[PDB]
């Protein structure tokens, strides 16, 4: 079976270093899982970190590298920053599948939620200002459907 | 800039189908490979697969070769998710994600819900005012979720607000 | 044999 373990949930601070790491149920890991690093911040906003164990992603900050350490996959975070909370997660291959760690949950200690904001370009700010609304319109229609779901069978019964 | 934009939430019977969009820009749609991943609270991530998008050719997760299929309309940049034969069971959030290797861009996701696949029968016993009642006591909760929403959402608004006023 | 997916 291809099972792949990390760490539950870690705490850091700001500018400090930390350690993730990915281990395999088949042994050690190689550049042959080709090693891929994800991040998950609320509402389900998923951005790839790392590729082929070591190769950062454009634009993704330099503090993020990856290696192998000790048959594992390692993700460090060189001067962690709040904005750096999480969930991060793992994904290898076994040569014919990818299978997903089941993620590990970064606290940066200290900090304000949303004070990275403030060193964006005016651009950036309006941007994420401008899709904020369609998103939460999304979620309402999410929460609608579910609603629909659950009345179905009543309607259903309804219309027989 | 690279995004990727999925359709919106879609609700549907079991035995229904869905159809699923992930349109991409920024990049040469041709040019690398686009994954799919289905994720469900608190359950790992799954990957569905991958289609090669200069030839077309799919490779599948054994789990979902069955009634999942991928597609492309290569014109207008644009992935699809078919899933066939609906089950209950495939309520889930389904996301594209482009290669690679492995999840590099990812799109904000699609929640695809499938109602009830039980048996209901016993609902057809009750009167037509009994159902509407029943109906209509669902009514408060959703509205509650939505006012929960709506709230949250100026709690994410003021910090940007914030940001640019600062 | 490296990895078969589009990159």
């Amino acid at each position: 079976q291809t099972v792949v373990t990390q760490e539950s949930a870690l705490t850091t601070s700001p500018g400090e270093t930390v350690t993730l790491t990915c281990r395999s149920s088949t042994g050690a890991v190689t550049t042959s899982n080709y090693a891929n690093w994800v991040q998950e911040k609320p509402d389900h906003l998923f951005t790839g970190l790392i590729v082929g164990t070591n190769n950062r992603v454009p634009g993704v900050p330099p503090r993020f590298s990856g290696s192998l350490i000790e048959d594992k996959a390692a993700l460090t975070i060189t001067g962690a920053q709040t904005e750096d909370e999480a969930i991060y997660f793992c994904a290898l291959w076994y040569s014919n599948h990818w299978v997903f760690g089941g993620g590990t949950k970064l606290t940066v200690l200290g900090g304000s939620d949303y004070e990275f904001l403030k060193s964006w370009t005016v651009e950036d700010l309006q941007k994420r200002l401008l899709a904020l609304d369609p998103m939460c319109e999304q979620e309402i229609e999410e929460i609608r459907q579910k609603y629909q779901s659950k009345r179905q069978p009543i309607l259903d019964a309804i219309e027989a | 800039q690279i995004q990727l934009v999925q359709s919106g939430p879609e609700v549907q019977k079991p035995g229904e189908t869905v159809r699923i969009s992930c349109k991409a820009s920024g990049y040469t749609f041709t040019t690398a490979g686009m994954q799919w991943v289905q994720k469900m609270p608190g359950k790992s991530l799954k990957w569905i697969g991958w289609i090669n998008t200069r030839s077309g050719v799919p490779k599948y997760a054994e789990d979902f070769k069955g009634r999942f299929a991928f597609s492309l309309e290569t014109s207008a940049s644009i992935a699809y998710l078919h899933i066939n034969n609906l089950k209950n069971e495939d309520t889930a959030t389904y996301f594209c994600a482009r290669e690679g290797p492995g999840f590099v861009y990812w799109g904000q996701g699609t929640l695809v819900t499938v109602s009830s696949g039980s048996d209901y029968e016993f609902l057809k016993s009750w009167t037509v005012e009994d159902l509407q009642k029943r109906l209509l006591a669902l009514d408060p909760m959703m509205e509650q979720e939505i006012e929960e929403i709506r709230q949250k959402c100026q709690s994410k608004r003021q910090p940007i607000l914030d940001a640019i006023e600062a | 044999r490296g990895y078969p997916g589009q990159v």
